[PDB]
């Protein structure tokens, strides 16, 4: 139900 | 058998092929990428593809690699996303750039209707943001709780900023349809034309009465951004008149550069020329004049500038 | 019991009636209690309000400017730290906010908590009062000690847009009684009426001279009168003159030529407007270019006069 | 612990 905050990858 | 051997194996070719993408390596995703694997998805996790999974870690060469070799921009993880949200959200700007060459839509949905653009304006990735607005990314789509990208930006200067890009490639849009009434509209929502709430005075009437030694360069300034140099405050004084009755000659010599009407009106029926005579303001009536100030008018009470004012005043005005 | 102890519970009933007269607004019992030793007074419990306060928060707004008028403190603090001016402004009273302003009110005063007059006005809602604050100063920006600015507090899209707005118009107006030469400039930072597309360089006075539409002449003017930079250049080097007179939009071309734009100006082809013009073979268009002093003899970089890049009839016109 | 309510009326 609710949204998962991270899609994948990382800050670079 | 046959058929189930080939397919097993060939599922652990895909966490391999995952992995590549991921991690960057370009040669193990070469050996792995075949046709029937380039738009695979995990089994666990997002369910990312190759390209959701090097979209989010940065890997430039693979996405490239990825979109040369049958990759689908529009692929979706379990939550509706697509490689460019996932580009967006961590602020990857070349691989954003890459994916909209490609024809990623640049307002995707996920299935909370999150737009690339709320990902990047919520992790406050302000460069991106300013690329998807230039594709075209729309900042008033709403989400599933109603709120815009502009909404989600977690500062105040990011939200100024995005406001600030939409209202101007709205305007450019506006100027290509030649629509006179939007951009009349949004041109006096601009801050040069704020308005004293109850005197009415713009910023050049502020700038002509100033007392402070830029007052010059501050009123030139104000006309060339756009103030409307006829502007009317509550007694309908222009500028012009605020500067007259005040013998501010250096900005009144400004305002007759910029096309100010000499022979305006205030609600009094008045000129500049009958408020500097008033005044007894002898070099300011001279140089009205010399502009082209045409002192026969006369007042809603039934004066001339001369008729208001002293001897030395009626001497400037006959001679 | 002792006489000063007796004249201070004397002086205690009396300043708990003087404060009686100031939140019921009763005028005549106010100043027949009001004295230079108890104008400002402070109730012995809850808040420990001044006079002042209750006048405020009460709207009596002729017991706020005879107290005022009286020697009355309009800086004095109750226990949380509000001023007399955070109670008229949760309140929403205009009139009792005014006049405390024009005594000097300090417009962002902080109490305890860090709390502004536009925090109270701005939580709950109080339009007007807001649009009164930010016209003396008030900043919408500060921030609480929980992190959180009038903006944040207020409770609507209208009401915040019209706090950045109007703190923005009053910052820009203040800048320009003290001719704030680089406040101004701060201030204007983000108009739009030259914003560039980030690709090409082009501004809408570009994109509207290259208008097929009918109003494209009334745009153009508009957009010139509120200050299009007329000779703006996008990424090749061409002016709005060079985008008109290619697409022949003679209307266009003379409110450029009105408003200043520069004839000989040369694209990164060294090109004028002219050249462009003579090589699309817009016959009127190369008429007017020459009557507002295009110079014909203009070599491009690839070598080329007007008349060597255009038609027959084009040569006779530049040959004049 | 701040109070809301300084003194005063709607």
């Amino acid at each position: 139900l609710a949204r998962e905050s991270s899609a994948d990858g990382a800050d670079s | 058998d046959p058929s189930a051997k080939a397919v097993l194996t060939g599922e652990y070719k895909k966490d391999e092929l995952l992995e590549a993408a991921r991690s960057g390596n370009e040669e193990k995703l070469m050996a792995l990428l075949t046709p029937l694997n380039v738009n695979c998805h995990a089994s666990d996790g997002r369910k990312s593809t190759p390209l959701h999974l090097a979209a989010g870690y940065n890997r430039v060469r693979i996405v490239q690699l990825l979109l040369q070799h049958g990759a689908d921009v529009h692929a979706k993880d379990k939550g509706g996303l697509v490689p460019l949200h996932n580009a967006c959200s961590y602020g990857h700007y070349e691989v954003t750039e890459l994916l909209l060459k490609h024809g990623a839509c640049v307002n995707a949905m996920d299935l909370w209707q999150f737009t690339p653009l709320h990902e990047a304006a919520s992790k406050n990735r302000v460069e991106v943001c300013s690329l998807l607005l230039s594709h075209g990314a729309d900042p008033t789509l709403v989400n599933c709780h109603g709120k815009s990208a502009v909404d989600m930006a977690p500062t105040p200067e990011l939200r100024e900023r995005l406001t600030y890009e939409f209202k101007g490639h709205s305007l450019l849009q506006a100027a290509r349809e030649a629509d006179l009434a939007k951009v009349k509209k949004t041109l006096a929502l601009e801050i040069i034309n704020f308005k004293q709430p109850q005197s009415h005075e713009t910023a050049l009437h502020c700038a002509v009465a100033s007392l402070h030694p830029k007052r010059k360069q501050v009123a030139e300034l104000l006309l060339r951004k756009g103030a409307n140099v006829n502007e009317k405050n509550k007694d309908f004084m222009t500028p012009l008149h605020v500067a007259a009755e005040r013998a501010h000659n250096d900005v009144m010599e400004v305002l007759h550069k910029h096309g100010a009407k000499m022979n305006a009106l205030d609600s009094l029926g008045q000129t500049a020329l009958h408020r500097a005579a008033l005044a007894g303001h002898l070099q300011t009536c001279r140089l009205l004049l010399s502009y082209g100030s045409d002192p026969s008018i006369i007042s809603l009470q039934g004066f001339t500038a001369a008729q208001m004012g002293n001897e030395a005043v009626q001497q400037i005005l006959s001679e």
